[PDB]
């Protein structure tokens, strides 16, 4: 049971090198169904993600987007967990219905005081959010768990695919923790 | 009624800086060349003033 | 009646909200973003001078307020209206637009809400100057003591533009 | 913003100032000494000026 | 008195103790937050002229002091006893409040505690411009050197009022 | 003996990474009946925490907050032992009544004379009114002990759970020492 | 002497996080008879404390005190042996009387000139000083030797009994020398 920490660390390595510039565009397509406690541990793994990745106004330019593979439904329940944690994210669902242009915004910044219009992107898995993420492709794309990405234009995109069943195995090799 | 503050005092002209532009739009028709002002003086005590001159910009 | 009211429209800073009752007005469903829009064009147009958002309260139901959303969306207007879905969230209704005066940006332009108990609680603890009530609507609950209120008594927008200054005749 | 905006008001003279260099240069001819301008005061009233001197530089 | 007492009370910057006998003003319990409310919203309003802070020493026990805190506490009034329970704090009640001058904050507006030893102690070594006796309060064991003592007589808080020129009439 | 700071090692590192950031919102809840020498060493601990995670004017723009499980006017004893020692904290009590407005409030802060009003919430009651003061919430809540924790939101709040008996672990834990 | 060397190295690093403190209280209770060849090694021990922890006029601003157990007038050879060495003490003593405003003088800098009108307080160990250290108190209190440390104020004081023989073993664990 032993020889899986190697594994990590070896990947954990691969990683590194492109998770230090300052000035990234990340997408992350997961499925909830593979990562175990998903709904308890969401929204603390994203705070945790920001809170290193995107905290520094005048350096960590571009936002993060976030796929998730279920319903317009769950988008709503998580946008007001969201909210009454203080973190600004934009679905474009505007009442299950999406906007194209609600979800390319580009947020807005004021130096002077450190705020930005929203911190990330978390929308669900439609045919019409996939075609969105191909007109702006992605410096870097990571895939957990086994969710298709047929429909996604990989052409000249950076593809990591991540092994894990737990939160911690992802902050691990997204170098957010040092154990594990 | 609260205009402003002043900032300048002197025997000849007292200079006053309004608060915000909102108070100043509030009651720009009393803000005129001629008529009068009272500017407090310690605790009890007012002086009448009369306006002489008027400038705002927003550079 | 336009008379009288065209004092206190003509101050730029100046709080202003509407009790817009959809019954009342006919084609209200379809002309309600227009009439939004051109009260905005005029009234909420600067970015300097007009540092108040205007507040739209309507008796209905809190399920016929995302299509509202979705048409002012469409059309391409910034609106916030304190809803999830279901669910009432009091910070993100009483809070300040931010500005951005070098590329004329505003976060958002007007407060589209319901008639709940929580969106009037709201309203009570920020309290405008001018109420504006169109239709009857009961208010009762809201502690109008120290706002000028003004019931207006209209049948169609045309009315309601004449009536704000925002058309020469009917 | 048709043409331009007041940057400094006074009882004795007003600076408007054009937005851009092509607004400015599509009116010219508007914009010459002697010709009218209307500042808006609110939001249903104007005000009607007579252009007194131009300045296009200094920056 | 009065029309002699406008003197060194329009002047901002300087220090006036009031040493306080209460059963000697009728309604004192339910009156005394309100006098120095409306004592403080007239002679400590300025930010940056009242450089000196009121000090209110009453003539009660050690207790009872944190009932009056509590009743300043309800009104948003920031005030200082020294006392922390029944121990008293030299350094806690000669502190010089901090004040902010493009906000409005002030850490507290006035100081007050009971007729101790402990602060009258302390009152010398920080003495005052004008000290006020209401009622019938020992002055001894009070430094008086630069100190113009104004011994006044009232009955109830109105009378206060009307002779500190904070009402024109009764 | 060499046993037990080895295993502590680990919690040690599980708990560095969440402990660098210099603006994080920190609440202890710390059972008084289970470290050894509570009264004597309390605030000692405080006043050590204060110089390593509330010292700098600039950066340190969160306030701790120490809820103890005692009784009002044990409350009353530690407060007087504070103002002797020059460090400025707020409780909340103006007597035997809880003020609302008073514990939830923002220091003040001048940077020319590096003073912060209150450097710490030291409310050492575990009282049906202070634990309804989940109004704010904080990013990570640390049990010190084995206290009841049910009326408290833990709900999207990182649970950091330590197991200790002397305040020297407790250090070690919180990174102030490195011997045991 | 390996054993001895081991166990001083590991006190040594038990002080350390708080020597690194710029300004900080640090007063020392100083038996000279328990210290071989004090009367001609003091001086220089008190000369290379204040060339690190006293050298630094914006940093370092807390003055360090030391409390010996000798006469007064085996004192004022100290303090004649100071003044010649071009280092500024006070002793508090103008004669053979004590004064308590003499002592508790917090020094004057000009930062522009680099000068402070003393650098450290040096006196005996008379009931007349111990109200004075009670008066203040200090952030960190040493004790080398068997003096008896019961007439001052020790709660909520740090108090570090360092065991030692020689000046050498001193400066290793203040951390001044490397080798001993």
């Amino acid at each position: 049971v032993l020889t899986r920490k190697q594994l990590l660390k070896v990947r954990k390595n691969q990683l590194v090198p492109s998770l230090n510039i300052n000035s990234r565009s990340r997408y992350f397509i997961i499925d909830p169904d593979t990562i175990d406690n998903f709904d308890d541990e969401f929204i603390l793994f994203v705070k945790d993600y920001l809170d290193k990745y995107n905290s520094k106004i005048k350096l960590h330019t571009e936002t993060p987007c976030f796929i998730l593979k279920t319903d317009v439904n769950n988008l709503s329940e998580y946008h007001k967990r969201f909210v009454s944690r203080n973190i600004q994210i934009i679905t474009g669902y505007i009442g299950d219905t999406f906007y194209f242009k609600e979800f390319n915004k580009e947020p807005k910044r004021i130096i002077k005081d450190n705020w930005v219009e929203f911190k990330a992107r978390i929308s669900c898995n439609s045919d019409e959010v996939i075609k969105c993420i191909n007109y702006k492709k992605c410096d870097d794309l990571y895939i957990v768990g086994g969710v298709d990405v047929s429909l996604l234009d990989t052409a000249d995109v950076n593809i990591e695919n991540l092994e894990i069943n737990n939160f911690r195995e992802l902050k691990y090799l997204l170098s957010m923790l040092k154990e594990i | 009624m609260k205009i402003g503050s002043v900032i300048e005092s002197s025997p000849h002209s007292i200079l006053v800086k309004i608060d915000t532009l909102k108070i100043f739009e509030k009651a720009k028709s009393a803000l005129q060349i001629g008529k009068y002002l009272k500017i407090q003086e310690g605790n009890h005590n007012f002086v009448l003033c009369v306006i002489q001159n008027i400038k705002i910009s927003t550079d």
